[PDB]
C-alpha cells in the first residue's frame, strides 16, 4: 500500500511487526486469527505451513 | 461549534472505538431515542456493534 507511512493526525502508531515467515519444513498456529470478514475470529485456531 | 449566549461548554466527549472484536455495554439514563432510531427505556442495557 505505501513503502513509508507518514503518521497520520487520525492514526496512533502501536508498533511495527516483523514478517512471520515459515519455511518449508514449518508450521505455526495462530490464535485468534479472521475470517474473510476482517473480524478477529478469537479462540479459534488456524494452522498455517508451506 | 460557535458556542451560544446559553450553552455552558463541557468535556469534548469523543466516540468510543466499536470493531467486531468489540461491543459497547451501556446503559440508557433516561427515555430518548438513539441515532440510529430505537426507543429505549429508563435503564435498559443493550449492546451497539459494528451492525
Amino acid at each position: 500500500d505505501t513503502e513509508a507511512h507518514v503518521p497520520d493526525v487520525y492514526e496512533e502508531v502501536l508498533g511495527v511487526v516483523p514478517i512471520t515467515t515459515l519455511g518449508p519444513r514449518h508450521y505455526c498456529v495462530i490464535l485468534d486469527p479472521m475470517g474473510p470478514d476482517g473480524k478477529n475470529q478469537l479462540g479459534q485456531k488456524r494452522v498455517v505451513k508451506g | 461549534y460557535l458556542p451560544a449566549v446559553f450553552e455552558e461548554v463541557l468535556d469534548l466527549v469523543d466516540a468510543v472505538i466499536l470493531t467486531e472484536k468489540t461491543a459497547l455495554h451501556l446503559r440508557a439514563r433516561q427515555n430518548f431515542k438513539d441515532l440510529r432510531g430505537v426507543a429505549h427505556r429508563t435503564g435498559e442495557e443493550w449492546l451497539v456493534t459494528v451492525q
